[PDB]
């Protein structure tokens, strides 16, 4: 079925379009 | 962590934004 | 000849793949 | 920042890594 899971790349876009002006920080661990 | 909830799970969007800063 | 600058979505890939296990923080407003 | 060296102008690599963790 499709695929509901944020991972890697696809974890830090998400990350970067909710978040917008405020910024994040992000390590992939693990 | 995020990807614990979000990749091993499935998050909803409030518990994403609660990663931004 | 290419685009050469580095904004938005791009902008974080870039990190994400330039910085690896370090992390990084993602700041647009500064 | 990163906007304006990396978006605005274009950076090298090790402007880039210094936005780094």
């Amino acid at each position: 079925f499709v695929n509901q899971h944020l991972c890697g790349e696809h974890l830090v876009e998400a990350l970067y379009l909710v978040c917008g002006e405020r910024g994040f920080f992000y390590t992939p661990k693990t | 962590g995020i990807v614990e909830q979000c990749c091993t799970s499935i998050c909803s969007l409030y518990q994403l934004e609660n990663y931004c800063n």
